[PDB]
This record gives structure tokens, C-alpha cells and sequence, in this order.
RNA sequence: CGUAAAGCGCACGCAGGCGGUUUGUUAAGUCAGAUGUGAAAUCCCCGGGCUCAACCUGGGAACUGCAUCUGAUACUGGCAA
């Protein structure tokens, strides 16, 4: 479960007295994640997570920052599981309710897309559609074949993405974040001390969780 | 210092029938209950928490024929007394003598029993009481003396005894016309519908 | 039991290798929450 | 089995350009009658609509207390804005005799015969977020005994 | 300046449950020993550990149960300003017995329940809830 | 007691209040017990008599105090280091 990588840790900027216990902090300004504090805590997770995954639930992968995308795509849907990758719209698991609707207009809108009548009456208005499909399809991306609010939720970044948490917390979801040294472990059950905004630690880390979630009993 | 008015007024008041008019027939059959208690009795109330308190007080002193002095001066005993309030309030109110000639099917009402022991027709453990308020205690014997024993009222009134629930703290015995105050009446014992809480807190305040 | 994991002494050395004196040891107290039930 | 009872309702106002627009606050505290005691706030343009909302804000948001035999345990005290509050378990101190809008929450809490005397303000928005933060913040012997050891 | 060394203890373990600190150190005395030892065997604090030859410190490793700490509420009672020294009978309990209430009786520094069970009262020196 | 009423314009300082830490002695405060007293009635408790109640009444508790004697010595005070 331990592979030599590269990280290490960073953030020399705004970082966050709670995460005192993880730190271990010596060089030019920045701070080194204590990555021997790191193994027992993605492994924690990688457990935890992998118990939800396989009584059939859903995960809910979190990666609006870039280069998150597409690689929280690429993992999700490397995965039979779900994800957001553009801006996280404000509340779409605390009122899920209005987000259903928007969703249910996604399948409508695609359905009478591909297959039923687009050329029909117009080509503004249908350009308009069209465009409409990529709203809709950037922002309701992932979440659209859920039908559900999901049994955990994987965040990449917990300051960036605050409000996510901040529901999942709201609502009784197990939130699964790698923190950087600026973030805070807000209600993060499965906090992971890492790297938020490295490309090949967000890709070695999503790929360790998207190869334990599909193993679900098989 | 008593009553002395329409009774089943009192009894359509308070949604409840109070036992005001137990005597002859069944279930009231004309009162207009729950209809209206005056003019304006067809409205719904829409009472207060002072209205529900007070109006648990009055349910339970115009079921026993107890106005508010002496009604008062029970709940200040019943307070002093080690306990529960409520139920050592009821235990007040039960061992009354008015009550307990009541609950032996002597009387048919309360009035009438309250009737019987004032016009010297009982006796407790051989004595004469003619007083309403009188506090019976466990394991006595009250009777009807040889005056106004086989007056039909008595005969009548324990006619209707067994069509009521026959309560377990007494020898009702209508034989000899005799009856013994065996034990205080459990909590458990009586009615299960009054809330004595909210007179416990209507004084309370 | 303690779980599988790389030697103390490999941690040390991996300590060694960490650039400059590379230690960090400030001691905060730590919570930990509440294991979720089974059910 | 839910025994939901409403305390408050208030007509506030906003004015806007054209006169005053009048809008209805409700506050509501539902509760099973053994601990799981909620309040709601909501507020809508009509009274119904203002309960609805309460009610409905009010069955979520619901608090575990550790209730005695039949009441509290310890003597509490709450505090919320202005708005300090005492409760005393009184044991079998017959009947719940709490000021108004404590008197709601603690009889849907399932409790039966405290005593309270609220203090400080008592506006009934803030007495029940003083009782709530009360009932919260008192802890049973099986929960001190866990605590510390034995 | 320091005019009551023991309510600045107290004022050292509340300050340090409410800021999640792992131990607090302090100046130690015969009076701060008593009273810690009363804590651990209530147990309220885990240990402590006094050290130092000519300045001694002591120092109490805290406790903390679930996230949630365990000394809800430490209060001086008998401060300097006004000492308070209750019998047998006016010898108080707290949350109804759920915490103790440290009282220095001529037999030496006990508890309430303690203090009461040895038939004796005392100067009240502080409330644990 | 920042802004609702409320921090002296600022200091020095007497009387006053409070006082780090260790050991020994005292035991004034403090605590425990005992004795004397704290009138009777009244309040409270358990009973008794007026048909009940009010009322009257038997016994207790109480009168949270003061004084003296006997102890304890952790804290506070006195004294010595």
C-alpha cells in the first residue's frame, strides 16, 4: 500500500493552526505534510471507503479545480460512480429537490437531442437547446444517473470546496477530503493529509480510491 | 356554598360528562352535549393554557361539589402531605363523605348522596355525621341508620350501583346497607382521564 | 495489534533521507472521532 | 406519537417602496415525549403557511435528551442571547411549572415536574434556545461514569 | 500580582481542556499536590508528575473522553476575597452528585462525598462538573 | 460599566483589603463532639379531642445563636527559621 511518491506537501500561504498534527515543516517557507502521518490515514480511508463501496453505495467524487478535471471524471467514471468537476452548485444535496428537476430537464433535453426532434421549428432556439445541454451538461455532469443523494462523498480540495463539505455534514454523509496545510478539517471524518493541487498526486490518489471502490463482493 | 343550578350546563361546559345526572336512564339522550354551552356555544373555543388549566380545575370541583375555598384549602393539605400532589389531592376529594356514600350506590348522584349525609341518614362507625366533607379513613363502616333505610332513593340509587364499575377500595355490600372504607383509592384506581398536573400548576403560579 | 508497516528504522532512515535536519515535533492534543456504528 | 404544539406567532414587516408588506413568523416545538425535543422558526405570508414551515423545520433539527425516570437530572442552566434560564430536577416536584415558552418545550421534551425560572430576557425566540441549550449540555451518571473512569 | 495560586491552577486546566492541550505545567505546591491527587483518583485528569529539585512544576496530563472534554466546569469557590468554610451539613454537591467539590477538611484535602462519609466539614475550595 | 446609566484626567501613597514558597510550633479563624442556655405559645412532623373543619391539645423536631470544655490541624491567621 506504500509506494515511494511525489508530493511531499505544501503551502507555504495562509496555512491553518489545525493542521498543527500533521506537519512536519522545515523547508523554504513551505510546510511538509507529515507523510508518515498520511500512510495510516489514506489507509483509514482507503477501509472505510471501500466498507461503504461494497454494500452498493454511492461515492460522489468532488473535483472543481483544476487540474482536478478530468482526471476526478476519469476516475469516477473509470468507476460505475458519480462526480462533479465544474463549479459545485450551492445545495445540490441539501435541496437535491430543485437539483432533481434540473436533472430530470438534462435527461429530457439530451433525450430530445440525440434522438427526437432538434433540427424541429427553429435553429436560434435550437442553439439555444444546444447550449443549454452544455450548461446543464458541464454543471449536472456526473450527478445526473445518480437518482439519489450519495452514501459518501470523496472531496480533493477542503477549503476549495467548503460548501460541499459543509452540506455533507449538514446531511449525515461520510466527507473523505485530502487536506492541504491551509484547509481545515471542518467535519472531514476521513480527513487524509496530502497534496491539493498537484496533478500527479491528485492522479496516484484518485487512482488508489477508484481501485478500491470497484471492488465491490463481484 | 353550593351549587344549586342547571347541572348538565356544567356538564356540557366542560365536553365531559361530570355524573352531574347519573339517576333513571342511560347515556344523556337530552342534553345537547358538546353543542352549546350558551348563546355563542356553537363556537369552538380555541382556549388558552391559563383556559386549559383553569378549565381542568373547574372539571374536577363541579364533579365533586366543591367550591373554591375548601377546594383551595385541599390542595394546600394535599401539597403538605409526602407524595404526589395530584394523586394525594384525589386521595382528598375520594375520601370525602358525599363521595364515599356515592361510590356505594346510596345516593344516585353526589347531590343526593351529599342530600343523604346531610340530613342525618348515615352514620360512620356507629355515629351520626351529618356533614358533607367529612374525611373518611381506612377500614370504616358507613352505613344508613334505621331512619331513611328502605326510602326508595337507596333502593334506587343501588339499582343503578351495578350498572356503574363497582370500585375495588370498598365492601359495597347493599344488603345489610352497609359499606367499609377499606383503603385509600390507588391513582390507577379512579377515572384515568383527569389531569391533576394542570391543577398542580394552576395553583402554582 | 499494530498494523503491517515499514520498519521504525526504515522511518528513520526515511527521515534521513528527508533534506536538512527535517524534523518536525510539535505536540498538539488529538481528537478522534467517534467510530460509525455497523448498523 | 410526534405531539407537536405551536408558542409563538408574530406579524413583522418590511417596508418596501409602496407602504408596508406584513409577513407572519411562526415558532413551533415538536417533541416524541421522551427526549427528541426540536423548535422551528419558518416564516411565510399567512399564518397557516408560517406553521407549516415551522413544523416542518422543527420535526428535523431534533435534539437527543438524556432524560431521568421522568425529568431532569442535575440543575441546569441554559443561556442563549440575552435570554439565561434555570431548571431544577425536582424530583417529583409535581407538574411542570416553567415560564411561558418553556413550559412547551419542556412539556413535548417528555418531562414532566421541573422548575425553571427563566431570567434576563424572555423573549420566547430565545427562552427555547436556552432550554435546548440546557437540556443539550446536561449529562447522565452512565455518561459521567463513562467519562471519568468510574 | 499572583494572590491565589489555586484558582490560577484551575483557571490553567480550563484554559487547557479549551484548547485541546495534551498537559499543562505549572508551579507546584503542597496545596496544588493535594488537590491534584484528588483529581486523578476522581478521575477528572489522567496523571500528574511533578519534577524540578528547587522549582518544582507540576504538571497534569489532561484528559478528554470523546473529542469532548472531561472537566466541564472548574470554579474557585473560598477565593481570597471571601473564604467559605461549610459544616458537615451545609457541605454541598454538585450537579446533584455528579461531580465533586474539592474541600480541604482538618483530616486532609478530600471530597464532598468523602469529607461527608468521615463526618467532617470544611473550606470549600472548588467545584468539579 | 467600549457604544444603552456607569472606569476618577493621570499618578504617588497612608489607614484598609489581599498576598509566592518550605519546615517547625501555636490553634485565633475553621471543623468535630460534649455541656449549659436559646421561656411558653407560634411555624413544621407524628398522634389525640370537639359529628368534621377552623379550634384545642400530647410528644418530638426546630429555635440556623452564644458561652465553656474536649479534640483535629488540611486551609487562613500569629510566631520562629
Amino acid at each position: 500500500m506504500l509506494k515511494a511518491g511525489v508530493h511531499f506537501g505544501h503551502q507555504t500561504r495562509y496555512w491553518n493552526p489545525k493542521m498543527k498534527p500533521f506537519i512536519f515543516g522545515a523547508r523554504n517557507k513551505v510546510h511538509i505534510i507529515n507523510l508518515e502521518k498520511t500512510v495510516p490515514m489514506f489507509n483509514e480511508a482507503l477501509a472505510e471507503l471501500n466498507k461503504i463501496a461494497s454494500r452498493k453505495g454511492k461515492i460522489l467524487f468532488v473535483g472543481t479545480k483544476r487540474a482536478a478535471s478530468e482526471a476526478v471524471k476519469d476516475a469516477a467514471l473509470s468507476c460505475d460512480q458519480f462526480f462533479v468537476n465544474h463549479r459545485w452548485l450551492g445545495g445540490m444535496l441539501t435541496n437535491w429537490k430543485t437539483v432533481r428537476q434540473s436533472i430530470k430537464r438534462l435527461k429530457d433535453l439530451e433525450t430530445q437531442s440525440q434522438d427526437g426532434t432538434f433540427d424541429k421549428l427553429t435553429k436560434k432556439e435550437a442553439l439555444m437547446r444546444t447550449r443549454e445541454l452544455e450548461k446543464l451538461e458541464n454543471s449536472l455532469g456526473g450527478i445526473k444517473d445518480m437518482g439519489g443523494l450519495p452514501d459518501a462523498l470523496f472531496v480533493i480540495d477542503a477549503d476549495h470546496e467548503h460548501i460541499a463539505i459543509k452540506e455533507a455534514n449538514n446531511l449525515g454523509i461520510p466527507v473523505f477530503a485530502i487536506v492541504d496545510t491551509n484547509s481545515d478539517p471542518d467535519g472531514v471524518d476521513f480527513v487524509i493529509p496530502g497534496n491539493d493541487d498537484a496533478i500527479r498526486a491528485v492522479t496516484l490518489y484518485l487512482g488508489a480510491v477508484a481501485a478500491t471502490v470497484r471492488e465491490g463482493r463481484s | 356554598a353550593r351549587y344549586l343550578g342547571p347541572k348538565l350546563k356544567l356538564s356540557r361546559r366542560e365536553g365531559t360528562d361530570l355524573f352531574l345526572k347519573s339517576g333513571v336512564r342511560a347515556i344523556d339522550t337530552k342534553c345537547k352535549i358538546e353543542q352549546a354551552p350558551g348563546q355563542h356555544g356553537a363556537r369552538k373555543p380555541r382556549l388558552s393554557d391559563y383556559g386549559v388549566q383553569l378549565r381542568e380545575k373547574q372539571k374536577v370541583r363541579r364533579i365533586y361539589g366543591v367550591l373554591e375555598r375548601q377546594f383551595r384549602n385541599y390542595y394546600k393539605e394535599a401539597a403538605r402531605l409526602k407524595g404526589n400532589t395530584g394523586e394525594n389531592l384525589l386521595a382528598l376529594l375520594e375520601g370525602r363523605l358525599d363521595n364515599v356514600v356515592y361510590r356505594m350506590g346510596f345516593g344516585a348522584t353526589r347531590a343526593e348522596a351529599r342530600q343523604l349525609v346531610s340530613h342525618k341518614a348515615i352514620m360512620v362507625n356507629g355515629r351520626v355525621v351529618n356533614i358533607a366533607s367529612y374525611q373518611v379513613s381506612p377500614n370504616d363502616v358507613v352505613s344508613i341508620r334505621e331512619k331513611a333505610k328502605k326510602q326508595s332513593r337507596v333502593k334506587a340509587a343501588l339499582e343503578l350501583a351495578e350498572q356503574r364499575e363497582k370500585p375495588t377500595w370498598l365492601e359495597v355490600d347493599a344488603g345489610k346497607m352497609e359499606g367499609t372504607f377499606k383503603r385509600k383509592p390507588e391513582r390507577s384506581d379512579l377515572s384515568a382521564d383527569i389531569n391533576e398536573h394542570l391543577i398542580v400548576e394552576l395553583y402554582s403560579k | 495489534k499494530k498494523k503491517t508497516t515499514l520498519s521504525e528504522e526504515d522511518q528513520a532512515l526515511f527521515r534521513q533521507l528527508m533534506a536538512g535536519t527535517r524534523k518536525i515535533k510539535q505536540d498538539t492534543i488529538v481528537h478522534r472521532p467517534q467510530r460509525k456504528k455497523i448498523s | 406519537e410526534l405531539q407537536e404544539k405551536l408558542i409563538a406567532v408574530n406579524r413583522v414587516s418590511k417596508t418596501v417602496k409602496g407602504g408596508r408588506i406584513f409577513s407572519f413568523t411562526a415558532l413551533t416545538v415538536v417533541g416524541d415525549g421522551n427526549g427528541r425535543v426540536g423548535f422551528g422558526y419558518g416564516k411565510a405570508r399567512e399564518v397557516p403557511a408560517a406553521i407549516q414551515k415551522a413544523m416542518e423545520k422543527a420535526r428535523r433539527n431534533m435534539i437527543n435528551v438524556a432524560l431521568n425516570n421522568g425529568t431532569l437530572q442535575h440543575p441546569v442552566k441554559g443561556v442563549h442571547t440575552g435570554s439565561r434560564v434555570f431548571m431544577q430536577p425536582a424530583s417529583e416536584g409535581t407538574g411542570i411549572i416553567a415560564g411561558g415558552a418553556m413550559r412547551a418545550v419542556l412539556e413535548v421534551a417528555g418531562v414532566h415536574n421541573v422548575l425553571a425560572k427563566a431570567y434576563g430576557s424572555t423573549n420566547p425566540i430565545n427562552v427555547v434556545r436556552a432550554t435546548i441549550d440546557g437540556l443539550e449540555n446536561m449529562n447522565s451518571p452512565e455518561m459521567v461514569a463513562a467519562k471519568r473512569g468510574k | 500580582s499572583m494572590q491565589d495560586p489555586i484558582a490560577d491552577m484551575l483557571t490553567r486546566i480550563r484554559n487547557g481542556q479549551a484548547a485541546n492541550k495534551a498537559a499543562v505545567t505549572m508551579p507546584s505546591s503542597k496545596l496544588k499536590v493535594a488537590i491534584a491527587n484528588v483529581l486523578k483518583e476522581e478521575g477528572f485528569i489522567e496523571d500528574f508528575k511533578v519534577e524540578g529539585d528547587t522549582k518544582p512544576e507540576l504538571e497534569l496530563t489532561l484528559k478528554y473522553f470523546q473529542g469532548k472534554a472531561v472537566v466541564e466546569s472548574i470554579q474557585r469557590v473560598s477565593r481570597p476575597g471571601l473564604r467559605i468554610y461549610k459544616r458537615k451539613d451545609e457541605l454541598p454537591k454538585v450537579m446533584a452528585g455528579l461531580g465533586i467539590a474539592v474541600v480541604s477538611t482538618s483530616k486532609g484535602v478530600m471530597t464532598d462525598r468523602a469529607a461527608r462519609q468521615a463526618g467532617l466539614g470544611g473550606e470549600i475550595i472548588c467545584y468539579v462538573a
